[PDB]
Protein backbone atom coordinates (compact mmCIF):
# COMPACT_ATOMS: atom_id res chain seq x y z
CA UNK A 1 0.00 0.00 0.00
CA UNK A 2 1.62 3.59 -1.18
CA UNK A 3 -0.23 6.65 0.74
CA UNK A 4 0.79 9.77 -1.32
CA UNK A 5 1.14 12.75 0.82
CA UNK A 6 0.58 16.26 0.22
CA UNK A 7 1.30 19.41 2.10
CA UNK A 8 0.86 23.81 1.34
CA UNK A 9 3.19 25.13 3.56
CA UNK A 10 4.94 29.02 2.46
CA UNK A 11 2.58 28.93 -1.37
CA UNK A 12 4.70 26.05 -1.71
CA UNK A 13 3.46 22.53 -2.63
CA UNK A 14 4.91 19.23 -1.48
CA UNK A 15 4.09 15.98 -2.60
CA UNK A 16 6.06 12.87 -1.51
CA UNK A 17 5.69 9.05 -1.62
CA UNK A 18 4.89 6.71 1.59
CA UNK A 19 5.02 2.91 1.67
CA UNK A 20 2.69 0.94 4.66
CA UNK A 21 2.97 -2.76 4.82
CA UNK A 22 1.34 -5.28 2.78
CA UNK A 23 0.32 -8.53 4.39
CA UNK A 24 2.32 -11.30 2.71
CA UNK A 25 0.40 -14.11 1.65
CA UNK A 26 -0.68 -16.81 4.39
CA UNK A 27 2.26 -19.36 4.84
CA UNK A 28 0.54 -22.71 3.58
CA UNK A 29 -1.57 -23.16 -0.17
CA UNK A 30 -3.39 -26.31 -0.49
CA UNK A 31 -2.64 -26.58 -4.05
CA UNK A 32 0.87 -24.76 -4.16
CA UNK A 33 1.48 -25.92 -8.21
CA UNK A 34 -1.69 -23.85 -9.09
CA UNK A 35 -1.24 -20.86 -10.96
CA UNK A 36 -4.32 -18.39 -9.93
CA UNK A 37 -4.47 -16.48 -6.68
CA UNK A 38 -7.92 -18.65 -6.40
CA UNK A 39 -6.79 -21.93 -7.61
CA UNK A 40 -4.02 -22.78 -5.10
CA UNK A 41 -6.35 -21.64 -2.37
CA UNK A 42 -8.89 -24.07 -4.04
CA UNK A 43 -11.97 -21.68 -3.99
CA UNK A 44 -12.57 -22.05 -7.61
CA UNK A 45 -16.38 -23.01 -7.84
CA UNK A 46 -16.76 -22.50 -4.41
CA UNK A 47 -16.92 -18.61 -2.78
CA UNK A 48 -20.89 -16.72 -3.49
CA UNK A 49 -21.36 -13.72 -3.59
CA UNK A 50 -22.08 -13.94 0.42
CA UNK A 51 -18.27 -14.34 0.87
CA UNK A 52 -16.93 -10.92 1.92
CA UNK A 53 -14.01 -12.07 3.21
CA UNK A 54 -12.66 -13.60 0.38
CA UNK A 55 -14.35 -10.85 -1.89
CA UNK A 56 -12.76 -7.90 0.14
CA UNK A 57 -9.04 -8.86 -0.73
CA UNK A 58 -9.68 -7.82 -4.01
CA UNK A 59 -10.99 -3.82 -4.29
CA UNK A 60 -9.57 -0.41 -2.98
CA UNK A 61 -10.60 1.92 0.21
CA UNK A 62 -12.90 3.48 -1.79
CA UNK A 63 -15.01 0.42 -2.85
CA UNK A 64 -13.87 -0.08 -6.94
CA UNK A 65 -12.98 -3.27 -8.41
CA UNK A 66 -8.39 -3.88 -8.16
CA UNK A 67 -7.00 -4.37 -11.65
CA UNK A 68 -6.15 -7.79 -13.32
CA UNK A 69 -2.49 -7.41 -13.75
CA UNK A 70 -1.79 -6.52 -9.82
CA UNK A 71 -4.43 -9.60 -8.74
CA UNK A 72 -3.50 -11.98 -11.60
CA UNK A 73 -6.65 -13.97 -11.46
CA UNK A 74 -7.31 -16.42 -14.32
CA UNK A 75 -9.72 -14.28 -16.62
CA UNK A 76 -12.63 -16.24 -15.64
CA UNK A 77 -12.21 -15.63 -12.35
CA UNK A 78 -11.90 -12.26 -12.76
CA UNK A 79 -15.07 -11.44 -14.36
CA UNK A 80 -16.87 -13.95 -11.60
CA UNK A 81 -15.53 -11.87 -8.99
CA UNK A 82 -16.69 -8.69 -10.52
CA UNK A 83 -20.08 -9.90 -10.57
CA UNK A 84 -19.63 -11.20 -7.31
CA UNK A 85 -18.31 -7.68 -5.72
CA UNK A 86 -21.12 -5.95 -7.69
CA UNK A 87 -23.83 -8.08 -6.03
CA UNK A 88 -22.40 -7.80 -2.83
CA UNK A 89 -22.67 -3.89 -3.06
CA UNK A 90 -26.43 -4.13 -4.19
CA UNK A 91 -26.95 -6.38 -1.07
CA UNK A 92 -26.00 -3.81 1.48
CA UNK A 93 -22.51 -5.11 2.47
CA UNK A 94 -19.15 -3.82 2.99
CA UNK A 95 -20.87 -0.65 4.22
CA UNK A 96 -17.28 0.09 5.21
CA UNK A 97 -15.87 0.68 1.85
CA UNK A 98 -18.62 3.35 0.49
CA UNK A 99 -16.80 6.39 -0.53
CA UNK A 100 -17.30 9.36 2.23
CA UNK A 101 -19.13 12.15 1.84
CA UNK A 102 -20.15 14.51 4.73
CA UNK A 103 -23.10 15.59 2.86
CA UNK A 104 -24.21 12.54 2.09
CA UNK A 105 -25.00 11.23 5.53
CA UNK A 106 -27.73 14.63 6.09
CA UNK A 107 -29.88 13.18 3.17
CA UNK A 108 -32.57 10.93 4.78
CA UNK A 109 -34.12 8.34 1.79
CA UNK A 110 -36.75 5.85 2.65
CA UNK A 111 -34.58 3.00 3.96
CA UNK A 112 -32.37 0.98 1.62
CA UNK A 113 -34.51 -1.44 0.01
CA UNK A 114 -32.93 -4.59 1.02
CA UNK A 115 -32.16 -6.81 -1.73
CA UNK A 116 -29.90 -9.50 -2.91
CA UNK A 117 -28.38 -11.28 -5.67
CA UNK A 118 -29.42 -8.38 -7.95
CA UNK A 119 -27.85 -8.53 -11.45
CA UNK A 120 -28.38 -5.76 -12.79
CA UNK A 121 -28.02 -1.73 -11.20
CA UNK A 122 -31.18 -0.44 -9.63
CA UNK A 123 -31.42 2.14 -12.45
CA UNK A 124 -31.56 0.73 -15.45
CA UNK A 125 -34.14 -1.83 -15.27
CA UNK A 126 -37.41 -1.02 -16.38
CA UNK A 127 -40.55 -2.33 -14.53
CA UNK A 128 -42.35 -5.60 -16.86
CA UNK A 129 -45.93 -4.38 -17.29
CA UNK A 130 -47.04 -7.09 -20.26
CA UNK A 131 -46.11 -10.41 -18.08
CA UNK A 132 -47.11 -12.83 -20.57
CA UNK A 133 -49.18 -16.10 -20.90
CA UNK A 134 -47.67 -19.76 -19.90
CA UNK A 135 -46.30 -20.22 -22.97
CA UNK A 136 -44.39 -16.79 -23.74
CA UNK A 137 -43.32 -15.36 -20.30
CA UNK A 138 -40.73 -11.97 -19.53
CA UNK A 139 -38.28 -13.83 -17.17
CA UNK A 140 -36.81 -11.41 -14.22
CA UNK A 141 -32.88 -12.07 -13.85
CA UNK A 142 -31.73 -13.31 -10.39
CA UNK A 143 -27.66 -13.71 -10.10
CA UNK A 144 -25.38 -14.07 -12.25
CA UNK A 145 -25.00 -17.02 -15.18
CA UNK A 146 -21.44 -16.65 -14.48
CA UNK A 147 -21.69 -18.08 -11.19
CA UNK A 148 -23.09 -21.07 -12.36
CA UNK A 149 -20.71 -23.45 -12.34
CA UNK A 150 -20.65 -23.51 -8.57
CA UNK A 151 -20.82 -26.28 -6.55
CA UNK A 152 -24.61 -28.03 -5.88
CA UNK A 153 -24.89 -29.94 -3.23
CA UNK A 154 -28.88 -30.18 -3.49
CA UNK A 155 -27.29 -31.87 -6.46
CA UNK A 156 -30.42 -29.43 -8.16
CA UNK A 157 -29.29 -26.66 -11.07
CA UNK A 158 -29.60 -23.38 -9.61
CA UNK A 159 -32.95 -20.92 -10.87
CA UNK A 160 -31.39 -17.95 -13.03
CA UNK A 161 -34.65 -16.97 -14.33
CA UNK A 162 -37.93 -16.39 -12.42
CA UNK B 1 -53.52 -9.91 -24.39
CA UNK B 2 -51.53 -13.07 -25.90
CA UNK B 3 -53.25 -15.25 -28.09
CA UNK B 4 -52.53 -18.53 -30.37
CA UNK B 5 -54.32 -17.80 -33.97
CA UNK B 6 -56.38 -20.41 -34.66
CA UNK B 7 -56.38 -23.55 -32.58
CA UNK B 8 -53.83 -24.28 -30.02
CA UNK B 9 -51.87 -27.24 -31.29
CA UNK B 10 -53.30 -27.68 -34.60
CA UNK B 11 -51.92 -25.18 -37.26
CA UNK B 12 -48.60 -23.12 -39.18
CA UNK B 13 -48.84 -21.20 -35.80
CA UNK B 14 -49.03 -23.69 -32.56
CA UNK B 15 -48.29 -22.75 -29.06
CA UNK B 16 -44.33 -22.68 -28.46
CA UNK B 17 -44.57 -25.97 -25.75
CA UNK B 18 -41.09 -26.23 -24.37
CA UNK B 19 -39.28 -29.85 -23.65
CA UNK B 20 -38.85 -30.59 -19.85
CA UNK B 21 -35.96 -31.76 -18.10
CA UNK B 22 -38.80 -34.82 -16.84
CA UNK B 23 -39.23 -35.32 -20.32
CA UNK B 24 -35.77 -36.12 -21.07
CA UNK B 25 -35.25 -38.20 -18.29
CA UNK B 26 -37.94 -40.49 -19.40
CA UNK B 27 -36.68 -40.65 -23.22
CA UNK B 28 -33.39 -41.69 -22.66
CA UNK B 29 -34.73 -44.33 -19.75
CA UNK B 30 -36.81 -45.84 -22.59
CA UNK B 31 -33.46 -45.70 -24.91
CA UNK B 32 -31.63 -47.53 -21.81
CA UNK B 33 -34.27 -50.29 -22.06
CA UNK B 34 -33.91 -50.68 -25.80
CA UNK B 35 -30.38 -50.76 -25.72
CA UNK B 36 -30.10 -53.84 -23.27
CA UNK B 37 -33.10 -55.15 -25.36
CA UNK B 38 -30.85 -55.81 -28.46
CA UNK B 39 -28.50 -56.91 -26.52
CA UNK B 40 -30.19 -60.17 -25.60
CA UNK B 41 -31.70 -59.91 -29.11
CA UNK B 42 -27.95 -60.26 -30.75
CA UNK B 43 -27.27 -63.58 -30.20
CA UNK C 1 3.34 14.23 -23.01
CA UNK C 2 -0.10 15.20 -24.39
CA UNK C 3 -2.19 16.34 -21.20
CA UNK C 4 0.80 18.34 -20.08
CA UNK C 5 1.17 20.41 -24.13
CA UNK C 6 -2.80 20.26 -24.31
CA UNK C 7 -3.18 22.60 -21.30
CA UNK C 8 -1.04 25.60 -22.47
CA UNK C 9 2.72 25.01 -20.65
CA UNK C 10 3.12 28.84 -21.60
CA UNK C 11 2.20 29.89 -17.84
CA UNK C 12 5.72 28.43 -16.05
CA UNK C 13 8.87 30.22 -15.19
CA UNK C 14 11.92 27.55 -14.81
CA UNK C 15 11.95 23.85 -14.08
CA UNK C 16 14.77 21.98 -12.94
CA UNK C 17 14.90 18.02 -12.29
CA UNK C 18 17.51 17.06 -10.46
CA UNK C 19 18.32 13.16 -10.35
CA UNK C 20 20.22 10.05 -9.53
CA UNK C 21 20.36 7.71 -12.66
CA UNK C 22 22.21 4.77 -10.46
CA UNK C 23 19.32 4.47 -8.16
CA UNK C 24 17.68 1.22 -8.49
CA UNK C 25 14.23 3.62 -8.50
CA UNK C 26 14.61 6.04 -11.19
CA UNK C 27 12.41 5.71 -14.36
CA UNK C 28 9.56 7.47 -12.97
CA UNK C 29 11.32 11.17 -12.79
CA UNK C 30 12.82 9.91 -16.28
CA UNK C 31 9.96 9.33 -18.15
CA UNK C 32 8.77 12.67 -16.28
CA UNK C 33 11.66 14.24 -18.32
CA UNK C 34 11.02 12.74 -21.04
CA UNK C 35 7.53 14.50 -21.29
CA UNK C 36 8.74 17.45 -20.30
CA UNK C 37 11.43 17.53 -23.11
CA UNK C 38 8.67 17.02 -25.70
CA UNK C 39 8.48 19.38 -28.28
CA UNK C 40 5.38 20.96 -28.04
CA UNK C 41 5.73 21.55 -24.57
CA UNK C 42 8.68 23.63 -25.19
CA UNK C 43 6.77 25.38 -28.17
CA UNK C 44 4.11 26.29 -25.82
CA UNK C 45 6.50 28.63 -23.82
CA UNK C 46 9.52 30.22 -24.78
CA UNK C 47 10.15 31.49 -21.84
CA UNK C 48 10.62 28.38 -20.07
CA UNK C 49 13.54 27.24 -19.38
CA UNK C 50 14.08 23.22 -18.88
CA UNK C 51 17.24 22.86 -16.94
CA UNK C 52 18.47 18.58 -16.13
CA UNK C 53 21.23 18.23 -13.24
CA UNK C 54 22.23 14.91 -12.87
CA UNK C 55 24.41 13.47 -10.12
CA UNK C 56 25.61 10.21 -9.12
CA UNK C 57 26.37 11.10 -5.43
CA UNK C 58 23.04 12.32 -4.46
CA UNK C 59 20.60 9.35 -4.31
CA UNK C 60 17.48 11.51 -4.22
CA UNK C 61 15.45 11.75 -7.41
CA UNK C 62 13.34 15.45 -7.25
CA UNK C 63 11.97 17.72 -9.27
CA UNK C 64 11.34 21.65 -8.69
CA UNK C 65 9.06 23.90 -10.93
CA UNK C 66 7.98 27.48 -10.18
CA UNK C 67 5.07 29.40 -12.16
CA UNK C 68 3.72 32.77 -12.35
CA UNK C 69 1.11 33.46 -10.04
CA UNK C 70 4.34 32.84 -7.71
CA UNK C 71 3.91 28.87 -7.20
CA UNK C 72 7.01 26.90 -6.37
CA UNK C 73 6.13 23.34 -6.55
CA UNK C 74 8.76 20.36 -4.98
CA UNK C 75 7.74 16.95 -6.11
CA UNK C 76 10.02 14.49 -4.54
CA UNK C 77 10.54 11.25 -6.36
CA UNK C 78 11.21 7.91 -4.53
CA UNK C 79 8.22 6.04 -4.57
CA UNK C 80 6.07 8.55 -7.00
CA UNK C 81 4.52 6.63 -10.05
CA UNK C 82 5.11 8.53 -13.82
CA UNK C 83 1.55 9.58 -14.54
CA UNK C 84 0.91 10.59 -11.57
CA UNK C 85 3.97 13.52 -10.96
CA UNK C 86 2.47 14.50 -14.68
CA UNK C 87 -1.13 14.34 -13.24
CA UNK C 88 -0.59 16.42 -9.57
CA UNK C 89 0.93 19.00 -12.39
CA UNK C 90 -1.44 19.35 -14.42
CA UNK C 91 -3.67 20.35 -12.01
CA UNK C 92 -1.33 22.50 -10.30
CA UNK C 93 -0.05 24.68 -12.56
CA UNK C 94 -2.53 24.64 -15.28
CA UNK C 95 -5.70 25.32 -13.24
CA UNK C 96 -3.62 27.56 -10.92
CA UNK C 97 -2.66 30.72 -12.86
ZN1 LIG D 1 -7.28 -20.23 -12.05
Amino acid sequence: FREVVEILDGKTTIIEGRITETPQESPNPPNPTGQCPICRWNLKHKYNYEDVLLLSQFIRPHGGMLPRRITGLCQEEHLKIEECVKMAHRAGLLPNHRPKLPEGFVPKSKPRLNRYLTRWSPRSVKPIYNKGHRWNKVRMPVGSPLLKDNVSYSGRPLLLYH
Amino acid sequence: RNRIPGRQWIGKHRRPRPVSAQAKQNMIRRLETEAENQYWLSR
Amino acid sequence: AAALARLGLRAVKQVRVQFCPFEKNVESTRTFLQAVSSEKVRCTNLNCSVIADVRHDGSEPCVDVLFGDGHRLIMRGAHLTAQEMLTAFASHIQARG
